[PDB]
RNA sequence: AAACUCCAGUUGACACAAAAUAGACUACGAAAGUGGCUUUAACAUAUCUGAACACACAAUAGCUAAGACCCAAACUGGGAUUAGAUACCCCACUAUGCUUAGCCCUAAACCUCAACAGUUAAAUCAACAAAACUGCUCGCCAGAACACUACGAGCCACAGCUUAAAACUCAAAG
């Protein structure tokens, strides 16, 4: 089906960023993928503070890869990326347009219940 | 038509011959997927 | 301009200035509010110990250390080491609900100390550790 | 027989059903700035739909976005983003009084 | 089982998909779909094999074909979480309502209950 | 409340009469008691509002039908 | 621990007026649920115990909810008698 | 309701477990 | 009624004007119930659709010298 | 009081444990049960009822074997209270709670309200509770106690579970 890897790369240089860029994307071609687009969010600071691969992170490159894949190819490529040092954290979801939104009427108003006691005089 | 409209997409997707070219591209643009909203329901974009 | 009860934030440069020293530049009291005791103590920007005080250690023992009276006592006596060492500024962090949580806050005030910040950190788990089992008294 | 006599009709006067903020829009787990104007700028709880005035449908996919993008490194669980404090408010909760 | 590069059940009809490019034709096959898809291809096939009117899917014929590919799914399902008990019910109740049909049409028309034990491999066994 | 000055005078001018205060327990079922036991009862009660204060049938109805005396009633 | 400090549950004093912004801290913190929360787990509370109080809770805020939705309906009818004498 | 019919069932089934783990 | 989608309308377009309602006056006629005698006497004419037949009933009390300001 | 005092506080590093707020929502599952994030697989039946001759499940506790261990904690020890305290209160620590592989098969397993279909009128209706009824089917109960017992039989169960009586006694029990 369709994905997108939400990627957390190093705070690095260019020639650095690109080679792991490549590098990822190249092993998911070789697990059966077919990537469809890489979209950039910029660098930005974390959240808070990440620890991985016995490194403290403050700041990091947002990625994302939109690209489709079969089922069983999501675990395998779970593997690498823990592997991978450059790589603070990275994780994999179902791409959000492939999920239809059905059309919304309004809200619809709830009347107070009613015959929850007899009508006996207590 | 999703056939057809799909084959027309299938041009722009990234491959090992351009792989290359298209990451040094996203390293120069920038994607911002974040908007606020208001009481009347109207997107607010921020200005950047 | 106005006032705001946000505290400036470190990455944006702020205009707020105390006696010509940056809002991350202040010392820290730490107040731990238990409920049979009380601690302080105060510290600098760069977590140097400057003054340290507690109920315990001004005399109270027992039942008597989980008062207000034991806890502005040592407010006082953590604000007379502290300002011995050039500090007039500090920035409040309890944790706890004990009940020399507002009274020592007042005792730092008697000592010559102005608060210029109050913080919360006390700890609540998301979930954690399960707590002892609770009594039947 | 008559013609001033009532008919079968359908309310004409009624008004349409509201709608929340976000009937239509699509909620997503990169959009912190949407996310940040549904939790506390201090202790970063997320709010009730009594507070946000979301429809029940909505206000499960802001929860399931925001424990998503808390875990992935995009948003941060124990306060509200600094930067999208300046945003327009849409909760009815006023703390300071 | 159908091959990976088979084509969905409903791409396969639409006209000019017989040619268009590998990479269309790959992301509209087996391998980039999940389990349910490939359940409904072999569903088809045993209609046409067995049924005389595939299109017609409330008889009695097709519902016990339907089913037996859910029997089928459940034991590919099984073989890997044994200790899945929820789905190790929906597969028994599954075996005793596909008994159920066999029963009835055994009893209303013989001459198709002979096509659909040969057709899905299945052997109707009289209770004790 | 609002009709009860509006009642009385009508009554005094008809030469009937009427009831628009609190209803005391035995007006009609024990009325010898409390009035004599040689009085007469109504022949005929109008009721220009069949509820109470608190949005309940008056009494008066009730206690009408014991006697077995005819009501009108808005 | 991983957060930034002093971002969290703090709040800044106005000319020197530390009764003032506690009383906002403390009212900041028992909106939130957080004095409740820290309350209850100081001793641990079993799921049954903590379904009875949530079931109690909940069955108080309907008819606490109710009542002052009588009392603002009815307030209007706290006048004064305009048929004095009837 | 009371548990009278309880409290009877209760003594039974103590004094029976106890007078196994003596025999 | 039928003159009550009629109504439904122009109170959406227009509303209640500044003429206020006298209910007292049992032979009283509103603004909204003078456009529904034109929008109805011009249904007689043979127009068969809402949106013009609504429009020129506007139009013919505007030139009568009613004062219709919509909610716009 | 005892205990601790290679203790406490600030900061940093740091989980095979447990899963704030949302949830004033009322959804999923046959029930048990299920509320942190992601992915894979996936939630029987085109009439209903239907197995206490079978089959598959079944909280917690507990047994067997190998591991993990922050915290909690039966047992036990100590301190205190008390006429005594084998308890209520305080401290410490163990089985156990977790994982994996098997067994055990119980509960106020109770929303003490069976499944399918349908009705709101008439006598609505002992009382209380959560209004009163029709059709069909299965299961179950026939005074209290003896008895969640004895014997027999079956079971990886061996101080066990399931099924389950009688004699004597009372004129009440409920
Ligand atoms: S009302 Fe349409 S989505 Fe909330
Ligand atoms: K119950
Ligand atoms: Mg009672
Ligand atoms: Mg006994
Ligand atoms: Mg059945
Ligand atoms: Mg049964
Ligand atoms: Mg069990
Ligand atoms: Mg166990
Ligand atoms: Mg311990
Ligand atoms: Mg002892
Ligand atoms: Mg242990
Ligand atoms: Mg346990
Ligand atoms: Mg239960
Ligand atoms: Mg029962
Ligand atoms: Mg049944
Ligand atoms: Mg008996
Ligand atoms: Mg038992
Ligand atoms: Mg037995
Ligand atoms: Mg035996």
């Amino acid at each position: 089906p369709r994905y997108e890897l939400a990627l957390i790369l190093k705070a690095m240089q260019r020639p650095e960023t690109a080679a792991t860029l490549k590098r990822t994307i190249e092993a998911l071609m070789d697990r059966g993928a077919i990537v469809r687009d890489l979209e950039n969010l910029g660098e930005r600071a974390l959240p808070y503070r990440i620890s991985a691969h016995s490194q403290q992170h403050n700041r990091g490159g947002y990625f994302l890869v939109d690209f489709y894949a079969p089922t069983a190819a999501v675990e395998s490529m779970v593997e690498h990326l823990s592997r991978d040092i450059d790589v603070i954290r990275g994780n994999i979801v179902k791409h959000p347009l492939t999920q239809e939104l059905k059309e919304c009427e309004g809200i619809v108003p709830v009347p107070l219940a009613e015959k929850l006691y007899s009508t006996k005089k207590r | 038509r999703e056939v057809l409209q799909l084959q027309e997409e299938v041009k722009n997707f990234i491959t090992r011959e351009n792989l290359e070219a298209r990451v040094e591209a996203a390293l120069d643009s920038r994607k911002n997927y974040n908007w606020a909203i208001t009481r009347e329901g109207l997107v607010v974009r921020p200005q950047r | 301009t106005k006032f705001s009860i946000y505290p400036p934030i470190p990455g944006e440069e702020s205009s707020l200035r105390w006696a010509g020293k940056k809002f991350e530049e202040i010392p820290i009291a730490h107040i731990k509010a238990s409920h049979n005791n009380t601690q302080i103590q105060v510290v600098s920007a760069s977590n140097e110990p400057l003054a340290f005080a507690s109920c315990g250690t001004e005399g109270f023992r027992n039942a008597k250390k989980g008062t207000g009276i034991a806890a502005q006592t040592a407010g006082i006596a953590a604000a007379a080491r502290a300002k011995q060492k050039g500090v007039i500024h500090i920035r409040v962090v309890v944790k706890g609900l004990g009940p020399g949580r507002l009274s020592a806050m007042h005792g730092l005030i008697m000592g010559g100390l102005e608060v210029i910040s109050i913080t919360d950190n006390t700890p609540i788990p998301h979930x954690g550790c399960r707590p002892r089992k609770a009594r039947k008294l | 027989s008559n013609e001033d006599l009532p008919i079968s009709m359908e309310n004409p006067y009624k008004e349409p059903l509201k709608k929340c903020i976000l009937c239509g829009k699509h909620v997503d787990y990169k959009n912190v700035q949407l996310l940040s104007q549904f939790v506390s700028p201090f202790t970063g709880c997320i709010y009730g739909r009594h507070i946000t005035g979301l429809c029940g449908k909505k206000q499960k996919e802001i929860t399931k976005a925001i424990k998503r993008a808390q875990i992935m490194g995009f948003m941060p669980v124990t306060y509200k983003d600094p930067a999208y404090l300046k945003d327009p408010k849409v909760c009815n909760i006023r703390y300071r009084e | 089982d159908p091959p990976p590069s088979t084509l969905l059940k409903d791409y396969q009809n639409v006209p000019g998909i017989e040619k268009v490019d590998d990479v269309v034709k790959r992301l509209l096959s087996l391998e980039m779909a999940n389990k349910k898809e490939m359940l409904k291809i072999k569903q088809e096939q045993f209609m046409k094999k067995i049924v005389a009117n595939p299109e017609d899917t409330r008889s009695l014929e097709a519902r016990i074909i339907a089913l037996s590919v859910k029997i089928r799914s459940y034991e590919e399902h099984l073989e890997k979480h044994r200790k899945d008990k929820a789905h190790k019910r929906y597969l028994l109740m599954s075996i005793d309502q596909r008994k159920k049909m066999l029963k009835n049409l055994r009893n209303t028309n013989y001459d198709v209950f002979e096509k659909i034990c040969w057709g899905l491999g299945i052997e109707y066994t009289f209770p004790p | 409340r609002q009709f009860s000055y509006l009642i009385e005078n009508m009554a005094r001018d008809c030469g009937e009469y009427a009831h628009t205060r609190y209803f005391r327990g035995g007006m009609l079922t024990n009325a010898r008691l409390l009035f004599g036991p040689t009085v007469r009862l109504p022949d005929l009660i109008i009721f220009l509002h069949t509820l109470n204060n608190i949005f309940e049938p008056h009494v008066a109805v009730r206690d009408a039908a014991k006697m077995n005396i005819p009501t009108v009633g808005i | 621990a991983k957060h930034l400090k002093f971002i969290a549950r703090t709040v800044m004093v106005q000319e020197g007026n530390v009764e003032s912004a506690y009383r906002t801290l403390n009212r900041i913190l028992t909106m939130d649920g957080l004095i409740e929360d820290i309350k209850h787990r100081r001793y641990y509370e079993k799921p049954c115990r903590r379904r009875q109080r949530e079931s109690y809770e909940r069955c108080r805020r309907i008819y606490n909810m109710e009542m002052a939705r009588k009392i603002n309906f009815l307030m209007r009818k706290n006048r004064a008698d305009p048929w004095q004498g009837c | 309701k009371n548990v009278l019919k309880i409290r009877r069932r209760k003594m039974n089934h103590h004094k029976y477990r106890k007078l196994v783990k003596k025999t | 009624y039928h003159e009550d989608r009629i109504r439904a309308k122009f109170y959406s377009v227009y509303g209640s004007g500044q003429r206020a309602f006298d209910l007292f006056n049992p032979n009283f006629k509103s603004t909204c119930q003078r456009f529904v005698e034109k929008y109805t006497e011009l249904q007689k004419l043979g127009e068969t659709d809402e949106e013009k037949l609504f429009v020129e009933t506007g139009k013919a009390l505007l030139a009568e010298g009613v004062i219709l300001r919509r909610v716009g």
